[PDB]
């Protein structure tokens, strides 16, 4: 007689951090469930990421542009700090054109609706001169986990364009995970547990949807063990 | 290689190169001075009337033996009077709790005995010595990082050391950053510091991604915003491993000292793969590979794009002059620099080394005095000329601005219509 | 190559840099592939090795099976200082080593 | 007087004893030697003079 | 992020590592409270009070500074630099006292001992004893494996 | 070292430990009890030793 | 136990038992969840009292020597003896506090037991470290000798975790450098000796 | 695909014994193999339900620790033997098991004057060693349903409710190479059942229990 605790609530601590509680839970089963779910969510959470860099007029990735505050390598270093919930996409060449003296922001990314920039407030670049301008093609691709682009370098046996700069993909947008095993109040049986799982992400997916996909993956794996 | 009581606060006491040179090489202590003859005139607070006078007795060895100097850590009253009577005093090379009267000079600073890396040691007193020397040598053996992090715990001198480094940009004169660009940074030097002929415009072209003695990276990346007012000498551009005005070497990692299933013992390094995905300790290597068109007997070593028994794809990275394009993706063994010798021609192509694949960062073609330059070299010279003309025209623009400003001021004082002056071009 | 502390490996097991492994049995690999029939030309064998094929990788896994080869750790103080072990390819360039060795 | 770069970062210094003397410029020895080597000294005690 | 075998401690007798970890944890916690007020977007007066007390933390320290003298814009910039944590100075033979580290961890809202009950993730069970865990800066030498290969 | 460390740890015994003076039929029983946390690893207990 | 295994279990069974033991030791150590804390360095409680008594003895000896009752060499020897004895008492008290921990019984009666003091654990375990290293870290570094080996009668009453007196730090530096140089030198001759033996055989 | 996770390829269940066997699972998702191993470990450790002889009303038992006369065992040893008594029952949550035995000789688990509703795993399993011919054995044992290994003190001679029908279980994570990929993990599971359940059947059952608990988030 195993009572399956359901997704009780999702109290979003923030856009990228949220609170999820699970109840009523079997004694001790909650702890195992939480550890497993944490591992799973951290494991292969599908996500999207900027993958290839294409900026007009740049040869070596270790280079810089006049009026550009930082270097192309530093440009990619900044670009690594992007979070967005894109819809129906797996490989998108994004655009970010900024001109004049000032900092290019995430909103400054020339954006279509297909990608929802989770934090448009984030800063993209900083064009330091009024005569300075920025415009580049940013290949944003879906995925999961953190995959170095150097691995993709040999994979693309076709010659990448001179400046077709690749970037590693930590497509898994989960930021942090936590789980508080509390006791669920259900009639008189004290063994019911109210597991409070704390989830921090990049904010590109809801806690409930991620939990559901993770449960799907978990059962898909468990298929063989049930087949025992 | 021994250490003498004579060396008390004299030279690098822990710093020692390893190998056969063990003990063979020492270094200067921090705060001891040098006599005209090359003797350690170690500074010491002349303990005048027992009060350690600000008079710094830069004391030599005989004088050291000729004076009774108490420990710098000794507790003294506000008037400089020692709290205790039998003050621990180094006397004639023999340190002992000497009488308050016995004090002659006073030890200058705690770090005075220490050397540089020695003063960099955190909480060294609560620690041992051997691993201390080991980490000291390792600090020399440290490699340059990609992104900088100030060591959260400081001994203070880290900022001082970074200032001493000088690889970063410091202010020749004080002012505000007039024009900030990735390569050329212009700082509006204040008129107060501006010499009469001086424009008062400070230009500092920063170092960025240069190969070192170990073929290592060198980047004095900018560390200021345009127009930020600063005092003369202030740090401007974050040098390689120089950040926040502090010597940036370590990466403050939250860690725990416990074993993990044999994966951690024997000083095994337990690493969060996130940091790897974060590349929190990534780096780069810039190994210069030079090709020489050696003038050989049957004809010079013909560094040229025409290579027999070669494929066009192998020539992809090389420019029409056979010059591997700036940033061109090269391969181990790939033909980076098409070169030839006589056979008719025996292909002497300076191929990029086996196991050496990557982006062709730069090609410094130094043709022999009396040997012409390729369009690639011509273009490199043109780019350098463009940069030089840019800086020169910036100075000349400031100058012409001043000249035309004086001219317009004289015109206005002479009744020339400033409206018509503004409407007309400056010329 | 630098010795790595392979705490997982058995006393007989050895942590062999798979790239270095490839550098090693390359002629043995060519022979295996010809034995696999896939290798018709030795140059083709070198290319497929350069192809670093999973088929090549699988064949290497096969060849490695109980094909221990000599290993040594300096300095040559005692005769125990050099010993071979059952070599299992480890993806990379580290010499994973058994605990008590 | 406080430097702008010093106000920019104030590390909580655990140093209790007074820093009575300023830290010496580390470049002292090499600079002094090179200067003594380069100058044309009327004294003729050191250098090419 | 990292973990070390505690065996080499008495071996190398380099308790400086223990001091470094404890101080790093304490300072990280202090700067964390600061960055929390920052994310809280608290009063620049309140953030100023926190930052000042932190810099003002300590007894008879040679350093003495006043964030009131620092402009409100300057206070903001200083906090922005100090977002990642609270850097501190402690020269040779002038390092912080044990009680000083304790106070810093208190302002850091961190455990006094510095040993935390961090459950092992792989084990899925709480560590049998409070585990000394803290922030410290490490280094990597020019001894690249590619060279050793 | 580390192996010796774990060895001593398992060898370490506690007074008034988590469930002192119990009976474990064999290694499986104690393995369950401690692995389930029913008892401290440093608990002194009588067990049928074959 | 391993020796008994090689004896009875011979070779292969002993090796299997060994591999299992290695895995088990790593696992049990990881689960042992113990670390080392800077607070674990419990300096001896009466270490200061011991230092004071040693100071009193040294004062009496110096008074006699200044009074001529003690020869200068006799004074040096007596001071070295007093310092060594104090270091011994300090290390003794340190270990005595360290290895033992009081515990309330299952009946709640408080009773000393083998302390799980991580330092005293690793000591009683002996997996690494020396009781001398205990004296150095939390007891007293003791009286060191001059770099010539002459017993520098000043005892380093401080402890390594307790922090080093600058004088004491410099004093220990001499012996440290001596040891390092000695190792550097000795790194050579055994090779020639072995080469000779081998060429002979 | 993206969500495409490496489903394990059925390797083998090394049927070492009837109650002890080794389970091989490879490939396994990196650490998700380890995660699942720990999870199933916890489940089987606690989620194994079953009957359990809890409170034995042995005749003339007055002391928990005592020495039985005419039987080679102590009263405390007999209580441990009663906890050990393993059986495959059906239909009763709580059962008072009767043991009729006497005479010089070992009392096996067959010596229980028991009904047919429960099938003793090993009726051979020595219930005791009744040393004396004059010795007579009489006892009632409260074989009660439960789960996990609840202690007797967690609660008539009380016995630990080791209703967990698994003697032991173990798991090992190995590494697998997938064509050119080699970071793949391999799951090795060792199981020591109490015999009343088949190994693969028990694994399927535990997996089903876990999935049923996991349904509400599916």
């Amino acid at each position: 007689e195993f009572l399956k605790p359901r997704l009780v609530d999702i109290e979003q601590v923030s856009s990228t951090h949220a609170k999820v509680t699970l109840e009523p839970l079997e004694r001790g089963f909650g702890h195992t469930l939480g550890n497993a779910l944490r591992r799973i969510l951290l494991s292969s959470m599908p996500g999207c990421a900027v993958t290839e860099v294409e900026i007009d007029g740049v040869l070596h990735e270790y280079s810089t542009k006049e009026g550009v505050q930082e270097d192309i390598l530093e440009i990619l270093l900044n670009l690594k700090g992007l979070a967005v919930r894109v819809q129906g996409k797996d490989e998108v060449i994004l655009t970010l054109n900024k001109s004049g003296i000032g900092p290019v922001t995430a909103a400054d990314i020339t954006h279509d609706g297909d990608v929802e920039i989770v934090k448009p407030q984030h800063v993209i670049c900083h064009l330091t001169d009024e005569n300075a301008s920025i415009s580049m093609r940013i290949k944003v691709q879906r995925g999961r986990g953190y995959v170095p682009a150097s691995t993709r370098i040999h994979s693309e046996e076709d010659e990448r364009p001179i400046g077709r700069l690749l970037v590693d993909a930590c497509y898994s947008p989960v930021e942090r995970i936590a789980y508080n095993v509390e006791a669920a109040r259900v009639e008189q049986r004290t063994d019911l547990d109210k597991l409070v799982i704390e989830m921090e992400t990049n904010g590109t997916i809801d806690p409930e949807e991620a939990i559901r996909r993770a449960a799907t993956i978990l059962a898909e794996q468990l298929e063989a063990f049930v087949d025992l | 290689r021994d250490v003498h009581p004579t060396h008390y606060g004299r030279v690098c006491p822990i710093e020692t190169p390893e190998g056969p040179n063990i003990g063979l090489i020492n270094s200067l202590s921090v705060y001891a001075q040098t006599n005209e003859y090359g003797f350690l005139e170690t500074p010491y607070r002349k303990v005048t009337d027992g009060v350690v006078t600000d008079e710094i007795h830069y004391l030599s060895a005989i004088e050291e033996g000729n004076y009774v100097i108490a420990q710098a850590n000794s507790n003294l009253d506000e008037e400089g009077h020692f709290v205790e009577d039998l003050v621990t005093c180094r006397s004639k090379g023999e340190s002992s709790l000497f009488s308050r009267d016995q004090v002659d000079y006073m030890d200058v600073s705690t770090q005075q005995v220490v050397s540089v890396g020695a003063s960099l040691i955190p909480f060294l007193e609560h620690d041992d010595a051997n691993r201390a020397l080991m980490g000291a040598n390792m600090q020399r053996q440290a490699v340059p990082t990609l992104r900088a992090d100030k060591p959260l715990v400081g001994t203070g001198m880290e900022r001082a050391v970074a200032v001493d480094s000088g690889v970063t940009a410091v202010a020749k004169r004080g002012g505000v950053v007039q024009y900030v660009d990735a390569s050329r940074i212009v700082i509006k030097v204040n008129e107060d510091e501006m010499y009469p002929g001086e424009a008062g415009i400070d230009i500092y072209n920063l170092t960025k991604y240069t190969r070192s003695n170990q073929n290592t990276c060198i980047n004095q990346m900018p560390c200021v915003s345009l127009g930020e007012p600063v005092e003369r000498g202030d740090v401007l551009a974050d040098g390689p491993s120089t950040d926040l005005g502090e010597l940036a070497l370590g990466q403050n990692m939250r860690v725990a000292f416990m074993p993990w299933n044999g994966y951690n013992f024997e000083d095994s390094i337990l690493v969060s793969e996130r940091v790897v995905q974060e590349d929190r300790f990534t780096t780069i290597h810039i190994q210069e590979l030079a090709c020489v068109s050696r003038d050989t007997k049957l004809g010079p070593e013909e560094i040229t794009a025409d290579i027999p028994n070669v494929g066009e794809a192998a020539l992809s990275k090389l420019d029409e002059s056979g010059i591997v394009y700036i940033g061109a993706e090269v391969t181990g063994g790939d033909i980076l620099v098409g070169k030839v010798t006589p056979k008719d021609v025996k292909d002497s192509s300076l191929r990029v080394p086996n196991g050496v694949s990557g982006t062709v960062i730069d090609v410094q073609v130094f043709t022999r005095d009396g040997v012409e330059k390729d369009k690639r070299a011509l273009e490199i010279e043109e780019m350098q000329l463009k940069q030089a003309k840019k800086d020169l025209s910036e100075e000349l623009q400031i100058l012409e601005a001043g000249l035309f400003s004086r001219i317009r001021a004289v015109l206005v004082a002479g009744g020339v219509e400033a409206e018509k002056l503004d409407k007309l071009p400056r010329d | 190559s630098v010795i790595t502390v392979g705490p997982y490996l058995r006393l007989h097991q050895c942590g062999l840099p798979k790239k270095m492994a490839l550098e090693l049995f390359k002629p043995f690999i060519y022979g295996k592939l010809e034995l696999r029939g896939l290798a018709t030309t030795i140059k083709a064998a070198k290319k497929m090795v350069e192809r670093e094929e999973a088929v090549v990788w699988d064949i290497l896994d096969e060849v490695i099976r109980e094909h221990p080869v000599l290993l040594n750790r300096a300095p040559t103080l005692h005769r125990l200082g050099i010993q071979a072990f059952e070599p299992v390819l480890i993806e990379g360039k580290a010499i994973q080593l058994h605990p008590l060795v | 007087v406080y430097s702008y770069t010093e106000k920019k970062r104030i590390r909580k210094d655990f140093g209790k004893r007074p820093q009575v003397l300023d830290v010496p410029y580390l470049l002292s020895i090499q600079l002094d030697s090179f200067q003594k080597f380069i100058e044309q000294d009327p004294e003729g005690q050191y250098g090419l003079e | 992020d990292i973990v070390l075998n505690p065996l080499g401690v008495p071996s190398r007798m380099n308790i400086g590592q223990i001091l470094e970890t404890h101080l790093g944890m304490a300072a990280k916690g202090i700067g964390d409270k600061i960055n929390a007020m920052l994310k809280q977007q608290q009063e620049v007066a309140k953030l100023r009070e926190f930052i000042q007390r932190a810099y003002d933390l300590g007894a008879d320290v040679r350093q003495k500074v006043d964030l009131s003298t620092f402009s409100d814009e300057e206070v903001m910039r200083l906090a922005e630099n100090l977002r990642k944590g609270m850097p501190i100075a402690t020269p040779v033979f002038d390092g912080a006292k044990e009680a000083e580290i304790k106070e810093l961890l208190k302002l850091g809202d961190l455990p006094t001992s510095g040993q935390i009950r961090l459950y092992d993730g792989r084990t899925g069970e709480q560590f049998e004893r409070p585990v000394t865990v803290g922030y410290m800066y490490m280094l990597k030498l020019n001894h690249l494996v590619d060279d050793k290969m | 070292q580390d192996v010796v460390l774990g060895l001593y740890y398992m060898t370490r015994d506690c007074v008034n430990a988590k469930g002192e003076g119990m009976v474990l039929t064999g290694p499986k029983e104690a393995e369950r009890l401690y692995r389930s946390g029913l008892a401290s690893l440093h608990a002194r207990v009588k067990v049928r030793i074959t | 136990m391993l020796n008994t295994c090689y004896r009875i279990l011979g070779l292969k069974p002993t090796v299997i038992f060994a591999d299992q033991i290695m895995y088990t030791g790593f696992a049990y150590a990881a689960r042992s969840g113990a670390s080392v804390g800077i607070d674990d360095m419990v300096i001896p409680e009466k270490k200061h009292e011991i230092i004071s008594e040693a100071e009193a003895e040294v004062a009496e000896i110096q008074e006699q020597f200044q009074s001529g009752l003690v020869t200068a060499g006799e004074r040096y020897n007596k001071v070295i003896d007093i310092w060594a004895a104090a270091n011994d008492r300090v290390s003794k008290a340190m270990m005595d506090n360290l290895q033992t921990e009081t515990v309330i019984n299952r009946d709640g009666q408080e009773e000393k037991q083998v302390s799980f003091n991580s330092i005293y654990m690793m000591a009683d375990s002996g997996a690494r470290g020396s009781a001398a290293q205990i004296r150095q870290l939390a007891g007293m570094r003791g009286l060191m000798a001059k770099p010539d080996g002459s017993i520098i009668e000043t005892p380093i009453t401080a402890n390594f975790r307790e922090g080093l007196n600058v004088l004491q730090y410099f004093i220990s530096t001499h012996g440290a450098r001596k040891g390092l140089a000695d190792t550097a030198l000795k790194t050579a001759n055994s090779g020639y000796l072995t080469r000779r033996l081998v060429d002979v055989a």
